């Protein structure tokens, strides 16, 4: 087996935040990491200035700015998990920025366990050195080219938190620690000069038994700020001041960051999402927000929540309360769809189009995720008009700037429409035409209108409606092609060209030709920096299938593409994308060519070619969140977009538009009139992006999640937190999901401080409302479900899997199994079988239910009577945390990756035990990925696939597939959110809120993409200078291995992004039969459509 | 309460005090092929960190042991899995650390104190003319793995380090295990791999059985305390194969509570269905634990658990000092009552005042969980 591993989604979830001058010493700048990603920002004091996005070959853990003496902005200091280290600073020229590494090395230590409170990675204030805690009982430095590094004996082996201490004469490092006698704050002081530490300016003073966070407080104060659980201390020496306050008490401060720059105003955030200032000793809590991981102050009130377990966040910290008390509005929200905990596959609206459904978020953030790929339209007017040929906005007021009349072409027709406000009405524009069929119309020069039809040119002034001119071919001939823009024409004639000038109460007949073949399309849009006058014209020709720039007035020929084939093109234009100018042409076939072009040579350079549709396509150019945007009709309507001077190309989510234009009326601002074969619909368009993200907010911890079709619902396992009230029971934190249910119920017992609550929550697959809740029993954690229809039994049944938890207890003595019949908007309890043990997992075998029960792997008849019979036991000595078939072939699985697979024999009526592999390593999913492979994800973010005559070879699995991922996944699941090269996929969802494919490659597609990566990573530039080869190394505390039979996607698509001559460099003599650069592209390109 | 010093056991005085000692250690690397000599006498199989006595005195043997002395001084421990036809694709390496020659009786005598290093897979046996073997192994390396957490855990809830001690305990899971929220899988179910944990619910039982036991006494890594507790369970050779074959200490100790916990009855192996003794009468002697390997003065090994209360029992004779393991105890034989197997021995006092007054030494050979 041969895999193909690709991101769907880069990971959302914020690690850190950072503020500087890492741009220019002017600039001030927010860079947030999400993982292996780097997103750096200007505060624009009016929003949130996106400069650049770079992606990194490791998964950042430190991550701290710095200015050592004289520099002209901001250097940046990453620590990768692999302990790459590197100093990087900003290059900016024009339109080409570049990320620049200043020093790079691999810090890591050939011996030394690494720490349990993590990698810290502090620096002095004087920018003198890089102090770095990976290891207990060793203290690296590195004084800030190849970043040489050297440790310290740190005698105190259990380092809680540390920091380096301001205004000290000799650096110094603060640091909280714990041994038998108790946990104290320390000082050392660290000498380059000598290589060692020498005593602390102060005594080792003992703090709070739960003290988890040095804050180093700059000058005049100086010293530490410690943190603990009831009591936040200070501590210089002699100088000490102790507060307690009671109002930190229900959560622990998790994250802080500075206000004041001397040191006098501090932000504290707790992991219930609580808002705190300490102020210089008094705290005050400010208000509500995500729960933060990472806090960020910035510019003038307005304040940074970075979170990981919900959408992250942009606040204001008002100096005066609100109605509720809050000192603390929200004004910008960020999707995190971090952690993915569990997630499904359904084809919600269109069959063939699949959608993803995934359990998102944790505590008050729990929410449902729906990613579905493609742009959306939301519909705000639906007027019955069939057969609309073209589509134009106008402005019947000069003395207006909005558009108040949508004028609609059809065969032989043109209708007129005026909007006034909200209202659609059928009116007549005095001047045009009726009985004609309209190619053009809009606002022109001189306060005047102009419409283009099958007869003639006509000129309306707007003061008042009355024809000021009209243009007819000389021999009274029809108008076959026309494009216009505001002051200048060009129409076809069949071969002729008509260059004309719209002047006032003047159609200017400027310049005329004869072409070499019959005219298929025309544009005449001005680019670049030209007043409304366009120096271009762009033709296709019938018969020889050409696309040809010419000049005017002259019609001079500049340039002529040849595009080939017996399908004439329908559509041309040219247009502007992030200041890059080009050429699109459409075919009859669906087929779209797309070039650049040069504006002065009229040059079309790099010609690509995307299959659209089956139908015609028709190009419009439509604006968005003051972005240009081109709107390619066709049976599968498509936005054309620019993202890093590439041109992007999503799907919208219509069955099929024909025409559309965009309008932006008094009562449809910034909206987009579209028209297929029976209808028009004005509406407004979602966020210009390849996927699209709904947000079902639960406000309780989403767990697991499966669909039932027969019932147009889904079944979602969730749990909420519960404080033990002054009564006989326990009361919510908040309403939530289980709370707010349509209709409530409780499961009845027939077996025999905070606490968590389960729940079998029932959301409609449309409108995503809790439907019905069932919580189960008081200490019933609810751990497997699925939904499905078991024996000779009609009727589809929700069934899950609990475990009776107790404190005492370590391993659940006690467990059900569940079986539930969604009917009348109501769960009726059909089964209840009471088990010996945890229900871990459950799968459908074959019409008969397989569930673990702690070691034991259970299966289960349905019986008439209606209730589940015990047929086949293997013990397997090994608990049963992972239940995977296909067919008569069971795998099960352990937390310790210890797996073995068993085979029912049917006749026999009993398991039997195929092969079995134990190589302990934490294994955290695990999914089937045919007959004789399966996939899983391993500690160390990894990823790894096991395959299938003597018998001591039969009983025993290899490991074919290695790769480090950088991700930790916690669910596989076989589906695609796209509409051959590949076989099988298999999406899954990551901690971080990464969402990635794995599919499989032929053996020789995979050595000729493995051998491309060798090549491509010769001529990458990787930032911070790591190798991809080490950076995809199956990696362990103990052995680093290189990748093995897994192809990095996101490598091998950067090929269709490096410049044309580094193509022809990475193709050179590639490969035996010989590999073109154009069958290179068409190979990638056609990997792209996976995802 | 007992008033035994349980160090005693420790030092197997009956192989006498003034032995040559021995503190070098040797280790060789993971996966590592080795060419290790075999004493043909043993055939008792040796966890890693078990001491283990021996009494040689066949010339080959004698000889075998005086050369390794001379260097190396690890020797392989065979875990056989069918002692009659002497098959095993186990072991763990030995290394003297004291070692005695006398001359006595027209022979040369040599009296070992050996310990448990490394485990490994035998890749092929021979044979050398003298009788004595050589092994071509593979060292099996230990695996550790990091804390269940350790992974998904890069954030600031990093820094959250480590009767009435019970809501501690619920305070640890909470804490510890508070990140299994952005994976699949509870608190309490990061707990049953959790070695220190896992740890805590063997010190329980440990501690059921040492009643004067001191948590100083019992080692602090995982790994040395998986395989000091894996050596006191008396347990058949086909289940003690299986413990020796586990790579991680977290597996083995989830073994050990398994075991612990489905232990019941210890029965006569050849009858089996004769109880002879129960869980609950288990004890430890020895800071070792409740059971451990001595040397009789013919140089077979019997791994002797020890017990306060036996049931179908016989003796034999009357008590003896002569090569007692337990000093200030003498033993007289004692065999099943049923079927006359030899079960190992009664232990009884020689002065008044010592606590325990009795007790039963029971080879863990004669002896079956069922
Ligand atoms: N003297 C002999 C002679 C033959 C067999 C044994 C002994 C002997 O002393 N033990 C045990 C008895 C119990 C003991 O404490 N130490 C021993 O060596 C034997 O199996
Ligand atoms: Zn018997």
């Amino acid at each position: 087996s041969y895999n193909y591993v690709v991101t769907a989604q880069k990971p959302t979830a914020v690690n850190g935040c950072v503020t500087g001058h890492f741009t220019s010493a002017e600039d001030l700048n927010l860079l947030i990491a999400k993982n292996t990603r780097l997103e750096i920002y200007v505060v624009t004091a009016e929003g949130l200035r996106p400069v650049k996005e770079v992606g990194m070959y490791g998964k950042i853990a430190v991550m701290e700015l710095f200015r050592p003496k004289g520099e002209s902005k901001d250097l940046l200091f990453i620590l990768t998990a692999k302990y790459n280290a590197c100093i990087l600073e900003y290059k900016q020229s024009g339109e080409s920025i570049d990320i620049i590494t200043r020093a790079h090395g691999n810090v890591q230590d050939r011996i030394g366990r690494p720490s349990e409170t993590g990698i810290i990675g502090i620096i002095d204030p004087e920018c003198r050195m890089i102090g770095l805690r990976l290891y207990d009982g060793l203290f690296k430095v590195i004084p800030l080219k190849e970043l040489k590094a050297f440790n310290i004996r740190l005698e105190e082996l259990h380092v809680i938190d540390v920091k380096f201490l301001y205004g000290c004469q000799a650096p110094t490092i603060c640091f909280v620690y714990q041994d038998p006698q108790g946990r104290h704050v320390k000082t050392y002081e660290v000498s380059l000069r000598e290589k060692e530490f020498n005593k602390g300016p102060w005594k080792q003073e003992n703090v709070e038994a739960e003290a988890s966070m040095v804050i180093a407080v700059p000058e005049p104060f100086g010293g530490a700020i410690i943190i603990g659980q009831e009591s936040i201390t200070y501590h210089n020496g002699d100088k000490y001041l102790a507060i307690a306050p009671p109002i930190i008490k229900q959560s622990t401060i998790v994250c802080h960051n500075r206000v004041d720059p001397n040191g006098s105003r501090y932000l504290l955030g707790d992991m219930e999402g609580r808002l705190f200032m300490l102020l210089l000793l008094r705290v005050e809590l400010l208000g509500e927000t995500s729960i933060a991981e990472c806090l960020t102050y910035l510019d003038n009130g307005v304040v940074f929540v970075g979170s990981r377990l919900g959408d992250s966040q942009l606040v204001k910290l008002n100096v005066d309360s609100n109605e509720q008390g809050s000192y603390v509005v929200a004004m910008e929200t960020f999707t995190n769809l971090g952690p993915i905990v569990d997630m499904c596959v359904v084809d919600l609206e269109r069959q063939g189009q699949g959608q993803l459904v995934t359990c998102s978020g944790a505590f008050k953030e729990g929410s449902l995720r729906i990613i579905r790929n493609g742009i959306g339209i939301h519909e705000h007017a639906s007027i019955d008009l069939p057969g609309i040929k073209g589509l134009w906005p106008l402005r019947s007021d000069p003395n207006r700037e909005t558009d108040d009349t949508l004028v609609l072409s059809f065969v032989g027709q043109t209708r007129v429409l005026m909007l006034n406000g909200e209202e659609v009405e059928e009116t007549e524009l005095m001047g045009f035409v009726d009985d004609q069929q309209t190619f053009f119309c809009g606002n022109v020069a001189h306060q005047q209108l102009i419409q283009i039809t099958s007869a003639s040119v006509r000129l309306v002034s707007q003061e008042p409606k009355a024809l000021v001119s009209e243009w007819k071919e000389p021999q009274a001939k029809n108008i076959s092609v026309a494009s216009c823009n505001s002051s200048q024409v060009v129409v076809a004639v069949g071969r002729a060209l008509y260059y004309l000038q719209i002047h006032p109460q003047e159609l200017r007949q400027i310049s005329h030709t004869e072409m070499e073949h019959e005219v298929a399309c025309l544009d005449i849009t001005p680019l670049g920096d030209s007043n409304g006058l366009s120096p271009l014209c762009a033709i296709g020709l019938w018969t020889d299938i050409s696309a040809r720039i010419l000049k005017l007035p002259s019609f001079e020929l500049l340039h002529k593409e040849m595009l080939g084939g017996e399908i004439i093109p329908r559509s041309i234009l040219m247009t502007t994308f992030e200041s890059s100018h080009y050429l699109l042409c459409a075919l009859g076939d669906g087929a779209l060519f797309y070039f650049g072009l040069n504006i002065e040579t009229g040059l079309l350079s790099d010609r690509k070619k995307v299959t659209l549709g089956t139908q015609p396509t028709v190009l419009r150019t439509f604006r968005s969140l003051s972005t240009t945007n081109v709107f390619a009709c066709s049976d599968r309507p498509t936005v054309i977009y620019s993202s890093n001077h590439k041109l992007v190309f999503s799907n919208v989510n219509l069955k099929e538009v024909n025409y559309m234009c965009p309008l932006n009326s008094d009562g449809y601002p910034d909206s987009l009139a579209l028209a297929n074969n029976s209808t028009l619909t004005i509406g407004t368009i979602d966020e210009i992006q390849k996927l699209h993200i709904r947000t079902v907010p639960l406000y309780e911890s989403p767990r697991k999640i499966c669909y039932q079709e027969v019932s147009q619902c889904f079944g979602v396992l969730s749990s909420r937190i519960e404080v033990q009230d002054t009564s006989g029971g326990t009361t919510a934190l908040r309403p939530s999901a289980s709370t707010q249910a349509l209709s409530s119920s409780v499961s009845s017992s027939k077996l025999f401080e905070e606490v968590e609550v389960h729940n079998l929550l029932i959301i409609d697959q449309h409108t995503f409302e809790v439907l019905h809740a069932h919580q189960f029993l008081q200490n019933e954690y609810a751990l497997s479900l699925v939904s499905c229809k078991l024996g000779k039994d009609p009727n589809t049944y929700f069934i899950v899997g609990t475990a009776m938890v107790y404190p005492e207890e370590a391993e659940p003595k006690q467990g059900r199994i569940v079986v539930f019949q969604y009917s009348d908007g109501k769960l009726q309890t059909v089964a209840e079988k009471e088990v010996k043990g945890a229900v871990y997992s459950m799968v459908e075998f074959n019409g008969k239910l397989l569930a673990s029960i702690n070691s034991t792997v259970r299966l289960y008849e349905w019986t008439t009577e209606k209730e589940l019979r015990t047929e086949c036991n293997h013990y397997n000595n090994i608990m049963a945390l992972y239940l995977k078939t296909k067919g008569d072939f069971i795998l099960v699985g352990d937390l310790m990756r210890s797996v073995l697979l068993l085979a029912y024999k049917p006749m026999e009526g009993n398991f039997e035990e195929i092969a079995r592999d134990f190589n302990p390593n934490w294994m955290s999913a695990v999914e089937i990925l045919d007959d004789d492979n399966f996939l899983g994800a391993e500690n160390a973010f990894n990823l790894f696939v096991c395959q299938k005559t003597t018998d001591e070879e039969r009983q025993h699995l290899q490991e074919v597939g290695l790769f480090h991922l950088g991700e930790f996944v916690n669910v596989f699941c076989h589906g695609s959110l796209v509409m051959t090269p590949t076989q099988g996929s298999v999406l899954f969802g990551t901690v971080n809120g990464m969402i990635g494919l794995v599919t499989s490659l032929s053996e020789s597609w995979y050595n000729l993409l493995l051998d491309m990566q060798n090549r491509l990573n010769k001529v990458i530039k990787s930032v911070g200078k790591i190798e991809h080869s080490f950076w995809r190394s199956f990696h362990t505390e103990r052995k680093t291995e290189p990748a093995t039979g897994f192809i990095d996607g996101d490598l091998i698509e950067s090929f269709l992004d490096i410049s044309r001559p580094k193509m022809q460099e990475v193709v050179a003599n590639l490969q035996k039969r010989e590999a073109t650069a154009d069958d290179l592209i068409k190979v990638v390109e056609e990997l792209t459509r996976i995802h | 309460m007992i008033n035994f010093d349980t160090s005693l056991p420790t030092s197997h005085m009956y192989l006498g005090s003034d032995m040559e000692e021995f503190h070098g250690r040797t280790l060789h690397d993971d996966d590592s092929c080795q060419v290790i000599p075999v004493l043909p006498h043993v055939m008792v199989m040796l966890i890693p960190g078990q001491t283990l006595p021996l009494q040689l005195f066949h010339p080959q043997e004698v000889s075998m042991v005086r050369n390794l002395i001379q260097k190396d001084r690890t020797f392989a421990v065979l875990a056989y899995s069918n002692v009659r036809e002497r098959e095993a694709h186990f072991g763990t390496t030995a290394e003297i650390y004291a070692y005695r020659e006398e001359q006595e009786y027209g022979i040369e005598t040599v009296k070992v104190k050996a310990i448990g290093r490394q485990r490994f897979k035998v890749l092929e046996i021979r044979t050398q003319s003298d009788g004595i073997q050589q092994a071509k192994v593979q060292i099996l390396p230990e695996r550790v793995l990091p804390s269940t957490m350790s992974a998904v855990q890069l954030q600031s809830l990093s820094r959250r380090h480590i009767r009435a001690f019970r809501q501690w305990w619920q305070k640890y899971q909470k804490r510890k295990f508070h990140c299994a929220s952005l994976t699949s899988w509870p608190p309490w179910l990061y707990s049953l791999y959790d070695a220190e944990t896992l740890m805590e619910r063997v010190k329980r039982q440990l501690h059921e059985w040492d009643e004067n036991l001191k948590d100083e006494s019992l080692p602090t890594n995982p790994i040395d305390f998986s395989y000091r507790v894996a050596a006191c369970l008396p347990i058949d050779d086909a289940l003690r194969i299986q413990l020796l074959k586990i790579g991680s200490a977290i597996q083995r100790l989830r073994c050990e509570l398994d075991i612990m916990n489905k232990c019941t009855s210890l029965c006569c192996k050849q009858c089996q269905d004769t109880e002879i003794t129960t869980k609950n009468e288990i004890f430890s002697l020895s800071l070792c634990g409740p059971m451990a390997a001595y040397v009789n003065p013919h140089g077979y090994i019997h791994e002797t658990l020890t017990v306060y209360k036996a049931c179908n029992l016989n003796l034999s004779g009357r008590p003896s000092t002569e090569h007692s393991w337990f000093p200030g105890y003498a033993w007289t034989i004692a065999q099943c009552r049923i079927c006359g197997n030899h079960m190992g021995w009664k232990f009884t006092a020689t002065k008044k005042d010592m606590s325990p007054q009795k007790f039963w030494g029971l080879t863990r050979s004669a002896l079956l969980p069922r």
